[PDB]
RNA sequence: UUGCCGUUGCUAUGGC
């Protein structure tokens, strides 16, 4: 990541409150990440657009960028051209991460409780559990977010709380 | 129940030997003692334990394999 | 009395069998072993008789009749001993039948020239529904909901069911009592179908949650979840070999499943009619895939909702073959119903011509293993039965069967007589409403039943 | 080609 | 002419219904015509899905007049028994409604089909 | 209708039934140029057939 | 051969 140029900003600052408070983060370094990424991102795709249409390197590479940035999702199907690309931002990227898209899919009630549902390993995509909640969905791995087999929202055994309290009620 | 699959099998002659990659499936266990995987892969490939030798084992993130 | 004795003078025998029959010994010998190489080796689609098929229909009190499940034993190569469970039970065929109101009935079908004829049956009800609500105490001996697949293990020792009650249960075939229940631990995982590997006890399993689950009978334990699909696994199927192969309904992709090397092949039809329109210069869009088998470990069929029968390969990610329209299109809406309109003129506009008009569904889709002919069934009111070329690129219309009437909820073939001269029984489960739910209007003359036909080789 | 087997 | 109009063809269906199925997941599909034309007064519809074959059509004809008035588009689908398979339920179906959700998963999709049925209108 | 009672536990599911099929009703008679009365006799026994149910 | 109700036989198929 890189600090932005001039952070003390009052509409930079208001747009970080309003980033986090949307999307739960955690810091503003999670906000510099992403930022830093976008820009390297939208550098490259200037630099490809500055030279001559035809050209085989702006092609080869053009393609390639706008192919990963559908692979990841940012980028619609529809719009598969490098100016589009120069028309993405921040939020396109954070809504990409897991802990969002867990709680759009509805396995939880809000952001933070996807956040703490990530964090304790109660979220799989496809077989591999996953406790990291900057984690970047793809398209295809987009559906496959589930509970884990071993978590108990997913068919296990009730967790340590539950299965105590049931003994102690029993006895 | 746990799952042993071999691949990337390789016939070594020069050695006297046979070496592969070994997948151990373990759902609802910690790991397999790497003298259980001894006995097994000895009996499904119809050799003594003793000539079995197995190493470099790492449980995959998330548990399971 | 050594067991190489025992093999030898076995084998002595069955070479005395053979010569009796009877370069004939040696071609014989070498089809024995031609399932272990996965290629199709019964060329008998031609001398099939079709129009001679006797064909019968047999009543059945338990409504919508979901699946059947079809025991043949067979007799063993590497120790000649026959899969028949114990003594009793030499030569004898079995069909199991599951149906939505919670019971399972064991029929007996070795008497060709007979009906179906009820042996045991256990049934189900509110009297199971687990107290805990826990899925993993979801362990209760009988079903609660509907049963909507049944298998039996090709050792003829046990037969499982499974349904919406997201349990999965193993039953003895004599007794029909069950010895343990496998719950399937997930809030929506409902199996769908269920196959066995050929000639083993391993079991996959076709969850509504997406997987794909693998179990071994014999040790009563799950051992893998498969995952990949991007809707429900309707269907499943199985050959000798490990790979089994699903469609994953409306997410229109058929998926091959090699368990040992833990990759998987992906096939899409991708067919569009602006361009089949343009190729001609009605075609109706594939919405689901409903049904698949494998006619071969390189081959397998499919069939969608927009009645297309699509043969497909191992190399190509496309089809190869396709089929459209298999069963014809649906009976037109009737003009005194689509409107209230006292005018007939009126009534008819609201018809709009023939864009209404929809095809008949592939609800179930059979074929012989290792062999170059295969079934389709629909309600349209005909089991067609279908012949692959020889080159194995294309397929055509061998002949129907038209006493099935209602939904062919699932298709089996079981055959008798020695290798030269065989018979094929083909036993189809009909209901009044689709095994899924409830979708279809009622098909007028339908009722629930085991179909039945004899067809006879001559040539 | 290697081989499979399940145990316990 | 006909009273079911307009009619979407069978590549926009197979679209039409896949954007269904996931909002049935997601839990904002409403199903059913008087669902649907609660939805309306309400105006949380994105838009409406209705069925051609419907026995007789008339039964759904009052939800155009609701949803032009409120300017919510509307296409219909030919066939009730698949679009009711498409909704999740057992049942055919022969009016379902796509409720409004800006924070929804598949945004983009609806967004996108909500284009073509206008165009179609 | 619920003031006059135009409709009218076991008593209130058919009232609330009816008035289903009396919304139905009112759907065909009004955007049809000459409604005929064939869908309201067979909407009529659909009725009379949960009449006996219950 | 059917859970219930019919028709058709000394067996086959109509409705719920």
């Amino acid at each position: 990541y890189s600090t932005p140029k001039r952070p003390y900003e009052s509409s930079r600052l208001d747009a970080e409150l309003k980033l986090a408070g949307e999307f739960g983060l955690k810091n503003k370094k999670e906000i510099y990440r992403i930022s830093f990424q976008l820009s390297k991102i939208r550098r490259a795709a200037r630099d490809l657009l500055t030279r001559d249409e035809k050209d085989p390197k702006r092609l080869f590479e053009g393609n390639a960028l706008i192919r990963r940035l559908v692979r990841v999702g940012v980028l619609s199907e529809d719009k598969k051209k490098l100016d589009y690309v120069l028309a993405l931002k921040v939020e396109d990227f954070l809504e990409r991460r897991l802990q969002t898209q867990v709680y759009k899919l509805g396995l939880a009630k809000s952001v933070h409780h996807a956040r703490v549902l990530i964090t304790q390993r109660h979220i799989a995509v496809g077989k591999q559990i996953v406790n990291i909640p900057s984690f970047m969905v793809r398209l295809d791995s987009e559906k496959h977010i589930d509970f884990a087999p071993t978590s108990p929202f997913g068919g296990a055994r009730p967790g340590r709380v539950a299965r105590r309290n049931a003994a102690r009620k029993a006895e | 129940a746990v799952t042993i699959r071999t691949r990337k099998v390789i016939s070594n002659p020069l050695l006297a030997r046979k070496q592969f990659v070994v997948d151990v499936l373990h759902p609802n266990r910690a790991n397999v003692s790497k003298d259980e995987l001894r006995e097994k892969l000895a009996e499904v490939y119809k050799a003594e334990k003793d000539a079995v030798s197995v190493f470099g084992f790492r449980t995959q993130f998330g548990g399971g394999k | 009395e050594n067991p190489a004795d025992k093999r030898r003078r076995l084998a002595k025998q069955y070479l005395e069998n053979l010569k009796s029959e009877a370069d004939i010994i040696a071609s014989r010998l070498k089809e024995d072993v031609a399932e272990q190489q996965g290629r199709v080796f019964r060329y008998f689609g031609d001398k099939l008789l079709i129009s001679e098929a006797k064909q019968s229909f047999t009543r059945v009190g338990e409504n919508n009749l979901t699946c059947i499940s079809c025991f043949q034993p067979v007799l063993n190569k590497y120790t000649f001993e026959e899969s028949s469970n114990g003594d009793k039970n030499k030569g004898r065929l079995f069909a199991y039948t599951v149906s939505k109101d919670l019971q399972l009935t064991k029929y007996d079908i070795t008497d060709f020239s007979k009906r179906p004829k009820k042996l045991k049956y256990a049934k189900g009800g509110a009297k199971y529904i687990p107290t805990s609500k826990h899925e993993y105490e979801n362990t209760t001996e009988g079903h609660y909901d509907e049963i909507l697949t049944v298998a039996a293990s090709p050792d003829g020792k046990y037969v499982v069911t499974g349904g919406r009650d997201r349990k999965l249960i193993v039953w003895s075939t004599e007794s029909l009592s069950p010895v343990k229940v496998i719950p399937t631990k997930d809030r929506r995982g409902e199996v769908l179908s269920l196959a066995f590997r050929k000639n083993s006890d391993q079991l996959y399993a076709s969850c509504a949650d997406f997987k794909i689950r693998t179990y071994s009978i014999n040790q009563f334990s799950q051992l893998e979840i498969l995952y990949g699909h991007h809707d429900i696994v309707e269907d499943i199927s199985a050959l000798a070999m490990e790979r089994c192969v699903t469609v994953g309904a409306r997410d229109r992709t058929a998926m091959l499943w090699k368990i040992p090397d833990e990759t998987r092949l992906t096939f899409r039809g991708g067919d569009e009619p602006q361009k089949l329109l343009r190729r001609w210069m009605l075609f109706f869009c594939e919405g689901s895939i409903d049904v698949v088998s494998m006619v071969d470990d390189f081959h397998f069929i499919t069939g969608s909702d927009n009645g297309n029968i699509c043969l497909w390969s191992l190399a190509k990610k496309k089809p190869i073959f396709t089929e459209r329209i298999a069963h014809g299109i649906l009976p037109e809406p009737s003009f005194n119903d689509i409107s209230g309109e006292t005018d007939e003129e009126l009534r008819k506009r609201q018809l709009q011509g023939k864009k209404l008009l929809q095809p008949f569904w592939i609800t179930s889709l059979y074929a012989i293993p290792y062999s170059n002919v295969f079934i389709s069934g629909s309600w349209s009111g005909s089991l067609k039965v279908w012949k692959i070329s020889d080159n194995l690129r294309s397929f055509e219309l061998l002949g129907e069967l038209s006493g099935a009437k209602g939904v062919v909820t699932k298709i089996q073939v079981v055959e008798s007589g020695k290798h030269g001269k065989e018979k094929f029984r083909i036993l189809a489960s009909i209901a009044k409403e689709h095994r899924l739910g409830r979708w279809i209007a009622n098909v007028s003359g339908a009722r629930n039943g085991i179909y039945s036909a004899v067809i006879d080789q001559t040539g | 080609k290697g081989k499979n087997l399940s145990f316990k | 002419n006909p009273k079911a109009f307009p009619l979407a063809d069978a590549a926009l269906t197979q679209q039409i219904l896949d954007v269904v199925q996931q909002a049935a997941n997601l839990r904002q599909l409403k199903k059913g015509a008087n669902e649907a034309t609660k939805t309306l007064n309400r105006g949380i519809s994105e838009f409406i899905i209705m069925a051609a074959d419907c026995e007789p059509i008339e039964i759904l004809l009052h939800l155009p007049l609701l949803c032009e008035d409120k300017n919510v588009p509307y296409v219909f689908v030919p066939s009730r028994v698949a679009l009711g398979r498409a909704c999740g339920v057992s049942r055919p179906v022969i009016a379902a409604s796509i409720t409004t959700n800006d924070a929804s998963a598949i945004k983009t999709q609806i967004y996108a089909v909500k284009d073509k049925i206008e165009t179609l209108l | 209708g619920a003031e006059k009672a135009l409709f009218r536990k076991n008593k209130g599911r058919i009232s609330r039934y009816l008035a289903n099929k009396c919304s139905m009703a009112s759907r065909i008679d009004n955007y049809s140029e000459e409604p005929s009365n064939v869908f309201g006799s067979v909407l009529k026994k659909q009725v009379e057939q949960r009449l006996e149910f219950y």
